[PDB]
């Protein structure tokens, strides 16, 4: 994820 | 300004731009994840797109009208993420979803990991219909990511 | 903040794509703020  | 297709969601102030997400234009309505825009208005060329519907718990928002995407994962077949990562052209990734099992039922989920600004990229069935949007998920023990296939209701 | 959209492509299924990723079976909870978490 770079949760979103 | 509302031509069908997949779009990047960008922000800029005085300097360069950042891709914060992605969304789907279909039937005159723009569909993205709530966390991408926080439900704020969007510019499209010279025009303004105003939020119409949204739901923080589902992490979804639609612009210009009600949510239009109604295709559902069949619970069986492989799907494609049409990933639109920051700074990269759209690419299709095929996968067999896993499952988020919740107290309220099962949700398809894809174990595909992309930058945060990929949020809102559409997930497709074999007919090219959008069965949900990518980017609301969980981090598992090894640090990798699993995203729900998040779909809204077409009233 | 100027938040704006730009077209990035057509929405089309790609034939002859190779399947990848696994198919995890996870127990999760979803809270009222839209956050998923693992049930452990």
């Amino acid at each position: 994820k770079g949760x979103k | 300004e509302t031509t069908d297709g997949v779009y990047r969601v960008m922000t800029r102030r005085l300097l360069g731009s950042t891709q914060v997400g992605v969304g789907v234009m279909q039937e005159g309505v723009f569909h993205t994840m709530w966390h991408v825009t926080k439900g704020a208005a969007l510019r499209s060329g010279e025009g303004r797109l105003d939020p119409y519907w949204g739901d923080v718990k589902q992490d979804l928002v639609s612009y210009c009208g009600p949510w239009k995407l109604d295709a559902a994962w069949d619970g069986l077949s492989e799907v494609q993420l049409l990933a639109v990562p920051p700074g990269e052209r759209a690419k299709n990734i095929q996968t067999l979803p896993g499952i988020f099992k919740t107290k309220d039922g099962d949700i398809g989920a894809v174990a595909l990991d992309y930058p945060a600004g990929t949020s809102g990229s559409p997930i497709l069935d074999k007919c090219g219909r959008v069965i949900g949007l990518y980017g609301n998920g969980v981090v598992i023990k090894n640090g990798s990511y699993v995203s729900a296939i998040t779909q809204g209701k077409r009233e | 903040v100027d938040m704006y959209i730009e077209r990035a492509g057509d929405i089309t299924w790609e034939k002859d794509a190779e399947v990848t990723g696994n198919s995890p079976r996870l127990d999760v909870a979803l809270d009222e703020s839209g956050d998923f978490s693992l049930v452990e």
